[PDB]
């Protein structure tokens, strides 16, 4: 049946809790209250206190508790209400959490997941659209995905929870009930490392995930209807990325758009269009154009411009086609 | 005078009959007093403003203040406006209002119009501004509290004379920077007053879940500073208990920590939903605690309040909030173009590049 | 019996003169007694050992401990080793020695030999223990106080029946995550024992400087939990709170907040220059107050210490450290390759990559 | 005169505080110690202690109180003991310091400097040796410089205390007695926004900064030796960066090999390259080849095996070289 990304999530996770005791949730406002986009809705009355636990208003301590009981015992998905308010527990997240197995010599481990929506698309200002992905990926340790459909929610959040390092896991709010697609309610997980071909192509290759998939399928529709054929490649997994996908899709269309929404410099996109260049510079036609966020802190106001356009994306795709 | 801190019970000066508590004469005058009383007023208008304004779609966010009247009014008649700092969160519009802040600016950062001298940068419910030494809102839980901490050490080496007030919900205060802005100010005996408006609730998540300790109040042990609990529905004991740490800090004696306990009558915000997480039983009970009826009864008591004065307030205020939506709407929108402005005092290249980059498709 | 919380004077049980002071009788076998003495000199010889170790160039880095030995080694007798958990930091290693961890264990991680089974990812003074529930030590002052929290509300939700301990200097009260772990332990009501190893001193800068509450213990009313002030160079003191604190966690009464007061002996560290920032007055009227010539008094007053058990236990431990040292050496160098393992369960492609890239070198 | 780093970034403090009273010095161990690695060596006692502050054991502390004091009045210098440390007050930095100029259109400002000694090859384990900058250039707002030479660290810190907008100045600790250059006594300072060419050529340019120098430069000696002609360039700041020294450089040699400390992924240096392979594509005889830190933890073992190797650059020259 038809669901939206958030029922997809909430089905995930109460598959995984009916599945394993040890598995727990915590953040702000999940108990009681479900979650302020309702993720974990009933997921307290069916299971408990001791399983669903709204927390005190701090990330450190939601961070590195979580880290304390993954390393015990458990198996937390903990919830930073919005991906901008991790930082406050930003040292817990890079200093404990990704560094707890290898500073240990493999002796203590982090089986836990954080979860927090992210980008913009839905006028949040400065701190109710940001995308931090890059501030994780920088960070050795972490593994990061982030999610555009429902299908793939489900699927990656239960390979979040079985996955035993530490995984950040990014859901854009702007796709949390903008779409209701096909999920089965019977058990089934996906790869976290693997990209997901959304559209097959042979003139373009649009590299992309979460946030601006809307946009960059979209402008794939209107260059379709210009007979020429773009490759949408989904990454889903930004930690480990699918290195195979990325260099397979651009060696066959020999050119290639990134698109992100969070900020230009020192990005993700900018890391992946730095490794197409070093690695496949003999199969471009043109040069890897990066379609980001601007390096600006999010504004309320230009919201609607702040993140990439269609025609935006267009433009830089016009430019690849035509170098 | 010396209030006493810890005090099991709140701290309240107006009986619930009108009459005076204080171990001290009353020293504000019939003028002053009404002054407070019209603020409570403008405030919880302005608030019921608010909700009109999401309902015709005119601004996306608003953080209920109803109930925080006595508190945030107390506050901003307690410091010097446009002398002394405030640093406060969100649910302050009521504070920002009594400060001076013309409507025109508060609507016009709701709307993000140019009337915004914040520039349409935050959504609804962040104002700032210079001229009143209202220090800009940021969205992270207690951000503000160092920031307001490093503020009142500049007043002290500078020797402004100048006192710093930083306000922040409970739930504020179980944020490791809360803890830490305020560990360094009383290390440094600064000049700052860190006020709690406790509302027993952090959006959903209620006090007993919030924090361990009995109260906020007791929390400045941690710090060893004096901390004061105070019946925040009380805009006098509010006034004076508050005014008390700021004279304090303004002769040098460092910080204080001061909780006011209000109630939050509207939901967390439009976002969320009260009727979802509390008892109507329990916002019946602190509804009969309105900070303004309260107050009515205290002027009323002193001949210092009528039926004919309240309306004659109270269509003044309609006129100004009136007045004041006009002027924040026809300012017109903010230009795609600020968006790369302010970032740094000038852009840089690649600010330029990306400036450029927009135009092609405006 | 129990002890006061916020006390004006620390608490202490043994006298000037060696006397029991405690109101309830001393109930601590005398073999008992005898153990706490050992290890304390265990300890205070590792430390010096470790002195030398940075003469030779043997070990890069060391965190003098000197004058905790009292504190340190009365925690890890109030914990039961191997069962409660403990979240230390880079001064701990005399705690970690009386808690069990072998010698060769640590001097391996100092050394960064194969002995260390942490593999000589970190820096000296990084030691952990899986066997031990050792959490390994992390550089950023405090951080390890939210995990302490975490595990504790782990134990508390499994009803594993064990107690987490969380032991930090007195800078480390200063962090926000220190109060935001601590805070989120206390409203769980999680078996969580926060110790607060107070020299006076982050480095150079003063307690005065530090902090304005007080004292450490203040700091408990903050979280609405049993805060104690005791004297740390007073080996019984010490092991009578903590293991009270310890029993009330493991019933599940919550957290408490010790604080041990002590005095850092050596500079904060061998980078360090502590004749630079400290009164001689201040630091001879310390040295008076060793906690192992103290309670060497009190066991000799008992009959517990005579002169030649103390030249036959020092020539013990002599030995064990010799021997930990040449098995922690003899271990051998660790591997290059090492460093591309444990970053996850297993290597992603790109540190395959970046590893192959290095073996060219 | 002859000067280490420290003895250049102490004149620039001495000098600049005798200039302007509003020019305040605060952090761990900065007054009676005189700092860790005696950058802050005798402020203390010449100027008092409400100029020279030790704070306690916090850096949101010291972060957001700096950014306080700089909003109302004063001209800190903030001092973060060890780059890894920035971390207990990273929210204080991106939303507090990076983004109140923004965030308030222009009404408060931040005229601050943030202080902090990175870099590895110094055996500091996964804390003692982080090169964090790409944390901080990904945040907008704020500048960020990192200096390699005693003559930039006077020159540089000065400009930074009179910039206006935040800067973060990072100073590597292996460079901090290094060498003994001549510095000039007398006032002056240098441009934030420029890189400093160390060695002119023209058959490959590396772009390089900080920490990684000593090798570099070592490197474009040997390869003179052998016939190779190596352009080398010193970005010093890396937000904003020069931008046209760069291009210059790059299409004129056709060949590039950028070089960091810091891990690969999502680097500044990852940025740099993505940026030659989107602009100058036209121009690049070979890949952008990066020489970067492993994405692992600093290791303390293998401690000079992480830090890029003369043999490590030079391998990669001759990749560039030879394609
Ligand atoms: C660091 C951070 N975490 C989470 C949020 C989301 N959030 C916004 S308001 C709020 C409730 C805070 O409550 P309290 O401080 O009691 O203030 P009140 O709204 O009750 O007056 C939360 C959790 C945030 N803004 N910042
Ligand atoms: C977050 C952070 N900031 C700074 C440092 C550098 N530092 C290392 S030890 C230390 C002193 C801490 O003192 P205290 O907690 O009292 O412990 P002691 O060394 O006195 O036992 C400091 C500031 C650090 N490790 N982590
Ligand atoms: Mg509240
Ligand atoms: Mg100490």
């Amino acid at each position: 049946a038809l669901m939206t990304m958030v029922q997809a999530l909430n089905r995930a996770l109460d598959e995984e809790m009916a599945k394993d005791p040890r598995v727990v949730v915590l953040g702000e406002d999940v108990g009681k209250r479900g979650g302020v986009f309702l993720v974990t809705e009933g997921l307290l009355q069916k299971y408990g206190p001791d399983r669903v636990m709204d927390t005190p208003l701090s990330e450190a301590a939601i961070v590195g508790a979580a880290l304390g009981m993954a390393a015990h015992g458990l198996r937390p998905v903990a919830e930073i209400q919005f991906a901008d308010y991790i930082f406050p527990g930003f040292d817990q997240l890079v200093s404990q959490v990704a560094k707890l197995r290898y500073r240990s010599g493999g002796q203590f481990t982090a089986p836990l997941v954080v979860r927090m929506p992210s980008g913009g698309g839905v006028r949040g200002g400065h701190h109710h659209s940001q995308s931090p992905e890059a501030h994780f990926v920088h960070t050795a340790g972490l593994k990061v995905v982030a999610v555009s459909t429902p299908y793939d929610a489900k699927g990656l959040l239960k390979a979040a929870i079985r996955d035993e390092d530490p995984v950040v896991f990014l859901e854009p709010k702007r796709l949390y009930r903008s779409v209701k697609e096909e999920v089965p309610e019977e058990d089934y997980t996906l790869p976290i490392g693997k990209a997901a071909l959304r559209r097959e192509g042979k003139d373009l290759t649009l590299i992309c995930y979460g946030t601006v998939m809307p946009e960059v399928l979209q402008a794939a529709a209107e260059l379709a209807k210009a007979g020429v054929s773009a490759e949408v490649l989904d990454l889903r997994t930004l930690m480990p990325w699918d290195y195979e996908a990325v260099m397979n899709s651009v060696a066959k269309t020999g050119r290639v758009v990134l698109v992100s929404d969070a900020p230009r410099h020192a990005s993700f996109v900018s890391e992946v269009a730095a490794t197409i260049a070093e690695d496949l510079l003999d199969m471009l036609l043109a040069p890897p154009i990066r379609v980001t966020g601007f390096d600006t802190p999010y504004p309320y106001a230009q919201d609607k411009l702040y993140l990439p356009t269609v025609t935006r994306i267009l433009n830089a795709a016009k430019r690849a086609l035509d170098y | 005078h010396r209030f006493e801190t810890f005090t099991e019970e709140p701290i309240r000066l107006i009986g619930e009959e009108g009459e005076w508590l204080g171990d001290f004469p009353l020293d504000l005058e019939g003028e002053k007093l009404r002054r407070l009383y019209r603020d409570m007023l403008a405030a919880r208008m302005l608030d019921e403003r608010y909700t009109i304004l999401i309902r015709t779609g005119k601004t996306s966010f608003i953080a209920p203040a109803a109930g925080h009247e006595a508190a945030q009014v107390a506050i901003a008649h307690a410091i010097r406006p446009g002398f002394d700092w405030v640093f406060p969160y969100y649910r302050d519009h009521g504070l920002a209002l009594a400060l001076g802040i013309p409507l025109k600016e508060l609507l016009g950062q709701m709307l993000a119009t140019k009337a915004d001298p914040n520039k349409g940068r935050q959504m609804p419910e962040h104002p700032g501004s210079k001229a009143l030494n209202f220090f800009t809102v940021a969205s992270p839980i207690a951000s503000h509290v160092p920031p307001a901490a490093g503020a009142a050490i500049s007043m002290k080496l500078l020797r402004t004379g100048q006192v710093a007030v930083c306000t922040f919900g409970d739930g504020a205060t179980s944020e490791g920077d809360w803890y830490a802005g305020i560990n360094f100010a009383a290390v440094q005996g600064a000049p700052a007053v860190f006020i709690a408006e406790n509302n027993f609730y952090a959006i959903s998540v209620d006090y007993r879940h919030q924090t361990h300790s009995p109260t906020i109040a007791d929390k400045a042990h941690a710090f060893g500073i004096p901390g004061y609990l105070v019946d925040g529905m009380d805009v006098l004991a509010s006034y004076y208990v508050v005014k008390e740490a700021v004279e304090r800090a303004r002769r040098g004696e460092g910080p204080s920590l001061v909780e006011l306990r209000v109630y939050r009558y509207g939901p967390h915000s439009s976002a969320d939903d009260d009727s979802r997480y509390r008892p109507k039983e329990e916002v019946a009970f602190w509804r009969k605690k309105d900070p303004i009826p309260r107050f009515r009864r205290f002027l009323e008591a002193r001949g210092l309040w009528n039926e004919e004065w309240e309306e004659d307030v109270r269509e003044e205020i309609r006129a100004e909030l009136e007045r004041g939506l006009k002027e924040a709407e026809e300012a017109g929108p903010v230009p795609p173009e600020w968006m790369f402005e302010d970032v740094f005092a000038e852009k840089p290249w690649h600010l330029l590049r990306q400036e450029a980059l927009l135009k092609e498709e405006l």
